[PDB]
């Protein structure tokens, strides 16, 4: 903050909730607890400028964890080719597809 | 077979509402030493049928200065909401076992005011307009106490699941723990449901017929059906909340006997009140709620939040 | 006198009687005599989905136990 | 169908928003907004947000917008400005029904809609997460933390609400 | 599956029930029949005027009051927390401030709304 | 309004701004902005004139819209990063989104259209609060998030702020509208240096604070709102018009007066950042502020405008106000240039 | 950027318990304490190894250690099991409170039989 | 990013336009303002529910209770305008001008 | 003293409502501190096992944790069923 009074007197006002890998009720996790914990500990005591590029791997992985863009695109391309192929009758889904 | 069960729920209630006009007419007359409908069929049993199909065969005159689309949507919302009020009820085993049924109960009940506001505006008459404006004004004042009462009452229950109320009252009626709230909840139900003394919404004597001052024949029954359907449901809601009943899993028949018998007793005391008290007034209507009801509800809510902690009697959330 | 209103309310008791009986018996009938196993939490739901898959007939309400294992 | 049911609820949400955003009669705008208010709750319900979904019904459908009807009953411009009254509102309503119809078709065909953000038009169901919540409803435990960890928010939210009532009577007192 | 199906059934039940209450009775309305009813006398042209402040004032107080009660729905699950003392203090705060807002509103006229 | 009620209303407004400057969580930042807004309107409503009602309505609509638009910047940043911490955010659209959202609160770009009109409607004391204290909260966020800003987008917003803010000032009779146009012009100077080095963005803030307290409380002491009304004050109290012309010259930025210290340091910084055309143009537009500054100074004390025979009563009586902190205000607002290297204390 | 290594379906063909939910719930208390050692080993692996594929060997062990728990009761009083889990199955929430007599009868054997 | 998120985001943007593109009833303007926050309230629930940010389930109510507070101010100003002017028109709400 | 008793009784003469609510709210806040069962309430609240008590890696010299969910070691709640 502009005036980090919280740090000075050490009373936690908001930071208990600023990130999802902190203490959570009944100790139940967020969707990306594993990833953001990795990114946080990567970018501690480093600085915003350095952590932008050095801890890039932990970031886009964590961003992909909660956005799930490329994973969804992966499934979309899988599904798109499926209907672009089975409609031509080139491959038939096995029984476990249909139960 | 989920469908047939649905008609098995909505159809009997509509026929129950029709017969509610007859019994109320007779019981209210009996207080007045009258007899009530007894000529149309044995003990007036066919009076609801006579009233129902006479009004249906009466033309639904639309007022000249009315938005027809606006005039028609309000009964649809009013009647459908009233019938939807029963879908989470813990009747033997609740139909829609919504884990937050009480919130679902309150949200739908609070959404009923849109029928009042829209009917008054669509009618487009000063008498109907101020009749509706005060009607909702009476309406919107009290459910804050409804919410506070439920929050205090449900606090010792465990959650908002309506089915859980049965296991909470497995030994004694829940009224004994919160009888100050029981009368608090009961009076507020009359204000929501708009019966005397809280009939200034309609005010047959002094507001002609309230928002139904013009509303005639065809869709007038919808407000009348929705109104009287809420009477059973609010009394049924009070019956489960405070006057709980034992429920044997191998015989849900028995608890239905207890639940049903209680909810006619709760409806009977509704019109019993109507046949004894003068009609209230708009200012007293607000003053009673905001000056002597809200403070008491707050304190009782404060009493009931801390009560489980000071007694180590918090209920399981399940 | 007031025995003439009892015919009115007795029918009333019958009207409110029906919805309780139906939803009780349909739940009993559909779910093989047992009541509808409610799932207010995800634990109870995935309990049922295990039962539906484990029944061998794709209905949860069909219960089948020690006769299976060997 | 139930494949893309949340696709539907999102769609009436947009057309409901286009309704009142087209500046129709304030009651009619309220009608269009509460329709969006009603359908939006289903979107949250489909995600398991029952408690959050039920609240908007309580304090936003049966809450804010009810007192909105009072001002509409208080304003009462000399003639209703319902959709037939003006032609720009029809144009606003008609227009707002085009581009969202355009981009859904754009998103339904190739799914590479790049309006401002890159967006996938895949089925709504995908982004859901698989995992049991045990016996504790995650929505309920989150809100109940209001009185466990949300101490600071409770004071500020309460204090502002107290200041909320002091201002309202002071501005409305008319000196 | 069943939830909106239950919602769907009621709405159709209501709409047909008014539909056979609208087309069946053979609507035969005239000009005087559709004329507004005003205690049997002539309407002078109205229902388009503001109504002072009291109805508005109570609505806003209700809205503000409804918002605070919205903050205290989660109490039944709040009692199931591990730290009751913080929860007991905090929930008491909302109620006493709810009292204080009522207390001020009472003292400075307020609920005795304008006439 | 009851003084105890008035004191509390100011107390929350101060705390709301204080809340913004002390919150590490984006939601709490929004909380401070809204509850500061929630108590700003009644202060503007203290006089309760139809002009004030128009002013307060205008102020609320723009501030509520900006604050509501601010939420998406938080939500979009949340959506793409899942971080409520107020730091360098991770979305160009979100970064763009909030920059105009905060700019509308400050009123730099065409967004500035509410700034003059609201000041005109509401009282002099309320205008003093609105143009001085209500500018700390939006600036606090920008200082913290300065590292994420698009340089082109913010520099532009600063440019039109000084550009239009100074340009329209030549055509204002009412002193309240003059002050607001000066405020918009001064808004650009701090905002321009904001992406480069935040230290002298603050330095401009306290200094710009000093004159506006100095000018407005001088104007309140004068009890004048128009140029002609200000002109008559030479007869009653010629001394006050003398100090006002010092501040008018100082706020214009002529050396060695205090108002030159910000602009000088601002030019120095962007000159270090290789931006040398940008400082030059703002300096050229700085004379635009000086013109109507001179026009007021010409009308106030440099010349001697005609008075009215009814001024004779004012001679007999005396002022009952206490103008707290006025003595030290103007002195700290006119001669502090020799103490310039003290800006490292802000760092 | 690599291979999501997945075990072949061969090691996944492990014997699975085929019993309705109420059967597990009825004997859950008499199952947890008496098969704890493999259960704790598997779930320790789940939280320590943090990867599903690492605990495959233990995953079939608990399932196997469930079966030899679900076999002797057949060679012993399986009859009190029948109505007990039947009565528990009748409950919508599988509440033990209603069906306590059959719980006592079930508990009476395993105090002496096993 | 999922198609639904467009629907709320576009809902806000068209709600934002209605708030800015005026007409003659600032009452209607307030509707776009509270609709504006409804999309904000709605969308915020999706991410928080989706990502299981349990403690973040906080803000949908917190954003609600504060956006609702602006209704108190906004509607109160409505009747104030509708008292010195009687109506809720916006073209006449230009007394400031100079 | 005399004024307090008179004022309280006199207030109870005109308004019996707010004095009743004030008394109830007055009680609602003090005895929560004075109650001896609040510590019991938090103890049973902590006693509810919503989550799985994940086993701890046994490496020797922690005698407090049992090696079996029947051993006397570890936390016990024999007060609870009596409570
Ligand atoms: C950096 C270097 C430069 C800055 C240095 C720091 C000082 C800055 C301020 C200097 C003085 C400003 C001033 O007062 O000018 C006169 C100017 C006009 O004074 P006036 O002619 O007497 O008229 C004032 C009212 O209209 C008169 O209305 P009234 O007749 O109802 O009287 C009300 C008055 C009279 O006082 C009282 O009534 C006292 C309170 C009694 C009730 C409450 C008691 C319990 C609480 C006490 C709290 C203290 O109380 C107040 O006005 C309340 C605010 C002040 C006390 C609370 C302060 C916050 C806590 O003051 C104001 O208009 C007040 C504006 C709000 C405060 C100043 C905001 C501007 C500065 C912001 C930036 C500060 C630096 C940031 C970095
Ligand atoms: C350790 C103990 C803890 C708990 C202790 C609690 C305190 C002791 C108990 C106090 C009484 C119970 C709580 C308060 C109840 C009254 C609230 C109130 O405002 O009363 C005065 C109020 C107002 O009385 P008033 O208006 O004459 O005076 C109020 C005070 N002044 C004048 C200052 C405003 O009474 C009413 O509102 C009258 C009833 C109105 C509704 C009409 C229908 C009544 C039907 C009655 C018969 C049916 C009853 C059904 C009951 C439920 C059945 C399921
Ligand atoms: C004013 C009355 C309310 C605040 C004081 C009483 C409650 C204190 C509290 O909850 O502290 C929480 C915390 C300290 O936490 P704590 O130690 O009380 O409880 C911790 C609970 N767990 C472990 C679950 C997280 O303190 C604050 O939030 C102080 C905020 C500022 C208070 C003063 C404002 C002026
Ligand atoms: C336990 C130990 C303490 C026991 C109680 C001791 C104090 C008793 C106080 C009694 C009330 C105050 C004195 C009194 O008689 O006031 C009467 C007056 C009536 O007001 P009214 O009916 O409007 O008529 C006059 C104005 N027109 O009253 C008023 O004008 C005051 C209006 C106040 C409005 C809010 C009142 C409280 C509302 C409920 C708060 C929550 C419950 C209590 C919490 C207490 C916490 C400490
Ligand atoms: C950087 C460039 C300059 C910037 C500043 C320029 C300011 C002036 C510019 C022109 C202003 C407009 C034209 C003139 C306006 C005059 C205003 C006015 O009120 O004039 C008349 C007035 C009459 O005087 P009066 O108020 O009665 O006070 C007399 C002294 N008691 O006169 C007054 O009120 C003036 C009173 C002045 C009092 C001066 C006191 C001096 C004390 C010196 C002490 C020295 C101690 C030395 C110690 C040495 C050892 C340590």
């Amino acid at each position: 903050p502009f005036f980090d009074v919280q740090k000075r007197l050490g009373l936690d006002l908001d930071r208990w909730m600023t990130i999802q890998s902190a203490e959570q009720p009944h100790k139940i996790p967020g969707r990306c607890h594993a990833f953001e914990k990795e990114w946080i500990e990567c970018a501690h005591g480093i600085g915003g400028i350095r952590a932008e590029k050095e801890c890039k791997i932990e970031f886009d992985d964590f961003v992909e964890c909660l956005l799930r863009q490329k994973t969804m695109k992966r499934l979309s391309a899988i599904k798109r080719q499926r209907d672009k192929l089975i409609k031509e009758g080139k491959y038939t889904p096995p029984p476990h597809h249909l139960g | 077979m989920f469908m047939i069960n649905i008609l098995s729920l909505i159809i009997p209630i509509l026929l129950a509402v029709a017969f509610l006009t007859l019994v109320e007419r007779k019981v209210l007359g009996y207080m007045q030493l009258r007899k009530g409908p007894n000529v149309v069929g044995p003990y007036g049993l066919l009076q609801p049928i006579a009233d129902a199909l006479k009004l249906v065969t009466k033309e639904p005159l639309r007022p000249g200065t009315s938005s027809i689309s606006m005039f028609i949507i309000a009964p649809i919302l009013g009647l459908s909401l009233a019938l939807t009020m029963w879908v989470p009820l813990p009747m033997p085993y609740p139909l829609i076992n919504m884990n937050l049924g009480v919130l679902f109960m309150l949200a739908m009940s609070s959404l009923a005011v849109y029928s009042i506001l829209w009917s008054g505006w669509a009618s487009n008459s000063k008498y109907a307009l101020i009749g509706a404006l005060r009607a909702v004004a009476q309406t919107i004042s009290y459910e804050v106490t409804l919410a506070i009462i439920l929050l205090s009452v449900l606090l010792m229950n465990g959650s908002y699941t309506l089915s859980t109320l049965i296991t909470t009252q497995e030994h004694i009626w829940m009224i004994f723990t919160s009888w100050p709230l029981a009368m608090m909840w009961f009076i507020s139900t009359l204000a929501e449901t708009n019966r005397a003394p809280f009939d200034l919404t309609e005010g047959e004597s002094e507001l002609v017929s309230g928002f139904n001052v013009e509303y005639a024949a065809g869709p007038f029954a919808m407000f009348f059906m929705a109104e009287y359907a809420n009477i059973i449901m609010m009394n049924a809601f009070t019956a489960i909340l405070f006057l709980g009943a034992s429920h044997d899993p191998h015989t849900p028949e028995l608890y239905t006997i207890n639940f049903v018998l209680k909810t006619l007793a709760l409806t009977i005391t509704f019109l019993w009140i109507r046949a004894s008290y003068p009609r209230f007034r708009y200012d007293q209507l607000m003053h009673l709620l905001w000056k002597s009801f809200l403070p008491l509800t707050l304190a009782l809510c404060m009493w009931h939040i801390s009560l489980p902690i000071m007694t180590a009697s918090i209920p399981p959330q399940s | 006198m007031w025995f003439e209103i009892l015919p009115g309310i007795a029918v009333m008791a019958a009207c409110l009687f029906i919805p309780g009986m139906a939803t009780a018996h349909i739940h009993k009938f559909t779910n093989g005599g047992k009541e509808k196993r409610v799932a207010h939490f995800s634990y109870q739901w995935n309990l049922m989905e295990r039962d539906r898959c484990i029944s061998g007939v794709n209905r949860y309400h069909v219960t089948k136990g020690l006769e299976n294992i060997d | 169908m139930t494949m893309y049911i949340a696709f539907i609820l999102s769609t009436i949400f947009v057309i409901g928003f286009v309704g009142f955003s087209s500046k129709p009669s304030p009651i009619y705008g309220g009608l269009g907004l509460i329709v969006s208010g009603g359908v939006g709750c289903g979107i949250v319900l489909n995600f398991g947000g029952s408690f959050l979904g039920l609240m908007v019904f309580l304090i936003y459908l049966g809450g804010m917008l009810v007192v909105f009807g009072y001002t509409t009953a208080m304003a009462t411009e000399m003639y209703p400005e319902v959709w037939v009254s003006n032609k720009t509102v029809f144009g606003a309503f008609v227009s707002g029904l085009m581009m969202e119809f355009c981009m859904v078709y754009y998103a339904l065909k190739e799914e590479e809609v790049e309006i401002i953000f890159k967006f996938n038009g895949l089925g709504d169901w995908v982004i859901y997460d698989t995992g049991d919540s045990g016996f504790f409803s995650e929505e309920a435990m989150g809100i109940a933390a209001l009185y466990s960890y949300g101490t600071w928010l409770v004071i500020v939210t309460g204090w502002s609400l107290l200041i909320g009532v002091v201002v309202i009577m002071e501005i409305t007192r008319g000196n | 599956m069943n939830i909106m199906l239950t919602l769907l059934t009621n709405v159709t039940l209501a709409s047909l029930l008014v539909l056979i209450a609208f087309w069946l009775p053979q609507l035969n309305a005239y000009s005087e029949k559709t004329s507004p009813y005003e205690c049997g006398f002539d309407p002078m042209g109205s229902a388009r005027l503001p109504f002072s402040m009291k109805f508005f004032l109570v609505a806003i107080t209700f809205l503000l009051f409804d918002l605070e009660i919205a903050l205290l729905l989660p109490l039944p699950w709040a009692s199931q927390t591990n730290n009751l003392k913080t929860m007991l203090t905090m929930a008491l705060f909302l109620l006493i401030l709810l009292a204080a807002s009522l207390a001020y509103e009472w003292t400075q006229k307020g609920l005795e709304w304008a006439e | 309004m009851n003084p105890i009620i008035y004191t509390t209303l100011i107390m929350t407004v101060m705390s709301g701004t204080m809340l913004v400057m002390i919150s590490s969580h984006w939601l709490l930042i929004w909380i401070g902005f809204e509850m500061n807004l929630l108590a700003m309107i009644p202060v503007l409503m203290k006089n309760f004139n139809p002009r004030a009602t128009e002013a307060a309505t205008k102020y609320f609509l723009t501030q509520a819209t900006a604050s509501m638009m601010l939420m998406m910047a938080i939500i979009i940043n949340l959506l793409y990063s899942g971080q409520w911490t107020i730091t360098k955010m991770f979305n160009p659209v979100a970064m763009t989104m909030m920059t105009m959202a905060l700019a509308m609160k400050l009123g730099l770009s065409p967004f500035h259209f509410w700034v003059p009109e609201v000041t005109q409607g509401i009282s002099l004391q309320a205008g003093l609060l609105l143009l001085t204290w209500q500018k700390l909260a939006p600036l606090s966020v920008l200082c913290q998030i300065s590292q994420s800003i698009n340089p082109n987008l913010m520099l532009t917003m600063a440019m039109l702020s000084i550009l239009i803010g100074g340009w329209g000032g030549l055509n204002q009779t009412q002193l309240r509208k003059i002050m607001a146009y000066s405020s918009i012009a001064h808004m650009g100077w701090m905002t321009a240096v904001l992406p480069y080095n935040t230290t002298m963005t603050i330095l401009n803030l306290l200094i710009y604070i000093t004159m506006t307290l100095a000018m407005f409380m001088l104007l309140i002491h004068s009890s004048a709102t128009t140029t002609l009304s200000l002109s008559h004050t030479w007869n009653k109290m010629p001394v006050i018009t003398s100090l006002m012309m010092v501040t008018l010259l100082s706020m214009g930025g002529l050396p060695p007066l205090s108002g030159f210290m910000p602009k000088w340091m601002i030019i120095q910084e962007m000159t270090k950042n290789e931006s040398i055309i940008m400082p030059t143009l703002m300096a050229m537009t700085a004379l635009l502020n000086l013109y109507f500054y001179m026009r007021l100074a010409y009308s106030s004390s440099l010349t001697m405008f005609p008075s009215t025979n009814n001024m004779k009563m004012k001679w007999q009586f005396e002022h009952t106000k206490q103008m707290k902190l006025l003595p030290t205000m103007i002195v700290l607002s006119t001669l502090v240039l020799p103490m310039t290297p003290a800006l490292s204390s802000l760092n | 950027p690599g291979i999501v290594e997945l075990p072949t379906l061969e090691d996944l063909k492990v014997q699975e318990v085929k019993v309705s939910s109420s059967v597990l719930k009825a004997a859950a208390h008499h199952y947890g304490a008496q098969c704890d050692k493999p259960n704790k080993e598997f779930m320790l692996c789940r939280w320590e190894e943090k990867d599903p594929r690492r605990c495959l060997e233990e995953g079939k062990l608990v399932n196997q250690c469930a079966l030899d728990f679900f076999r002797q009761i057949k060679r012993h009083c399986a009859e009190p099991f029948t109505e007990y889990w039947t009565c528990i199955d009748y409950s919508g929430l599988q509440l033990f409170r209603h069906c306590r007599k059959q719980q006592a009868k079930f508990d009476e054997c395993v105090l002496d039989k096993l | 990013m999922p198609l639904v998120y467009m629907n709320i985001i576009m809902a806000f943007a068209i709600a934002l336009a209605g708030l800015l593109m005026y007409r003659s009833h600032l009452m209607s303007s307030l509707l776009c303002l509270e609709g504006m926050m409804l999309s904000l309230f709605i969308m915020s629930t999706l991410i928080i529910l989706n990502t299981h940010f349990t403690l973040a389930n906080m803000m949908p109510i917190i954003l609600l209770v504060f956006a609702a507070c602006e209704a108190a101010l906004g509607l109160s100003l409505l009747v104030m305008v509708s008292n010195t002017y009687g109506t809720d028109y916006v073209q006449n709400l230009n007394l400031l001008q100079c | 003293a005399g004024r307090i008793a008179s004022f309280l009784k006199n207030a109870w003469a005109k308004e019996p409502v707010l004095v009743a609510s004030f008394a109830i709210g007055g009680l609602a806040i003090i005895l929560p501190s004075l109650s001896p069962y609040t510590n019991y309430a938090i103890r049973i609240n902590r006693a509810t096992p919503y989550n799985y008590p994940v086993p701890l890696r046994d490496d020797g010299n922690m005698p407090d944790v049992p090696s079996h969910p029947q051993d006397p070691q570890g936390p016990s709640l024999e007060w609870l069923k009596n409570l």
